[PDB]
């Protein structure tokens, strides 16, 4: 969720971070 | 004289010199209210003695197993507890046995289990709080489990354990190794609680 | 003090639950054999695991 | 005369010369009330001595061992304690053994966990404070580790 | 869900509590059958089995 947060400055590309498996889905 | 000890020995004498001439019992019977123990005195000669003991040992045991039948991925409620007012005017609480549960199945066995419980209650319906309100003896564990579909398991769980001791002795006397407990007036406290879920 | 315990799949999950499962259980039944010597009390002792 | 010691002579003099002739307890017995010693008085012909002595010493152990079984990046939250009302109209406030974690696992073995934990306590539930509503005896510690 | 014609269980909760407390004389009160003579027992036990 934090992470997500980070890589949008990078993509500002396509984020969102599942809270529960905690994985980061890019596209 | 000590404190650790049920009562001091000057409402005890006093209570017994105001009870001459048939007195008051007032005053001496609110000393002795909450006093227990063995309370045992001696006069050898001029020296008066008072020896003061009781041990308190205490045993609760618990177990509830609320169970529920529910279609996966609705939430169940289970309440079996009541409905008292809190202040904020007042609100009603469910404060009773409560199991809110929302299974969720994985195609196969396995059971994710989203668990909100707690086994809370109003102390006594007669008594009242420091506070303002009721208060709420609880215990609680909300999580999500994932557990084998026959196999019984650990939601949680406290083990929480308390000694407490005191003395009030005298300094040099008090420390003799034996004879010393003559000086000495000892308060001693245990407890356990083993909870699991 | 905090000490993790990792549960990859289910069958650790069994053993790490029936040891508390157990230890809970012995524990009940050790308080039985000390109620029973002293008479006229009960402390009422969880069936073994998977009996219900 | 001293006050570091229980109590003073003039009080205890006073008492025993009221208490004479079936005289009152009250006042004297309100001296002797948290009285806690060795007070032995001495005659030696006209000087008087009185001895003042305790030592109070004290032990205590506590150990609480509150597990909790969560999914990852789940918070679970774990409470053995209790709801009492805090002014603010009042409050609820959970106050007793909590746990709350969000655990985060790392690929292999090692677990970070965001602890929110405390054992808390509402003194005695019938006794006062010197402020307004109900205080707590707490210890806390939140952090990743 | 639940089959035309079958009698189901919807939910239930079986508690079992008790309370054991005594107001002995420390030594005097340990004696395996005398110290019943120092010792002010009070226990208590309750059952509630309830099912839907």
């Amino acid at each position: 969720k934090d992470m997500v947060e980070v890589l949008k400055g990078v993509s500002s590309l396509a984020i969102s971070a599942d809270e529960t498996t905690n994985a980061l889905v890019i596209t | 004289q000590f404190t650790n000890a049920g009562p001091g020995i000057g409402s005890v004498a006093i209570a017994a010199k105001d009870y001459k001439d048939n007195g008051t019992t007032t005053g001496l019977a609110k000393l002795a209210e909450n006093f227990n123990g063995m309370a045992a005195g001696f006069y050898q000669g001029n020296w008066a003695m008072l020896v003061t003991a009781l041990s308190t040992n205490t045993k609760s045991d618990i177990l509830s197993t609320p169970s529920i039948v529910t279609m996966d991925n609705k939430e169940a409620s289970f309440n079996v507890g009541q409905e008292v007012p809190v202040q904020t005017t007042i609100e009603r609480k469910t404060v009773g046995t409560k199991l809110v549960l929302t299974p969720q199945i994985n195609e196969g066995d396995s059971v994710l289990l989203t668990i909100e419980q707690e086994v809370s209650s109003v102390g006594k319906q007669a008594t009242g709080t420091d506070g303002l309100g009721p208060t709420f003896d609880t215990r609680t564990v909300k999580n999500a489990v994932l557990v084998k579909s026959g196999e019984t398991v650990v939601l949680g769980g406290l083990m929480d354990e308390q000694t407490k001791e005191e003395v009030s002795k005298v300094p040099l006397l008090g420390d003799i190794p034996v004879l010393g407990y003559l000086f000495r007036s000892t308060s001693n406290n245990t407890s356990k609680r083993n909870l699991m879920v | 003090f905090i000490r993790p315990t990792i549960l990859r799949d289910a069958n650790v999950y069994s053993g790490i639950s029936s040891n508390k499962y157990t230890l809970f259980r012995a524990q009940q039944l050790d308080a039985v054999a000390q109620e029973g010597y002293a008479t006229s009390p009960d402390r009422q002792v969880l069936p073994e695991y998977g009996q219900d």
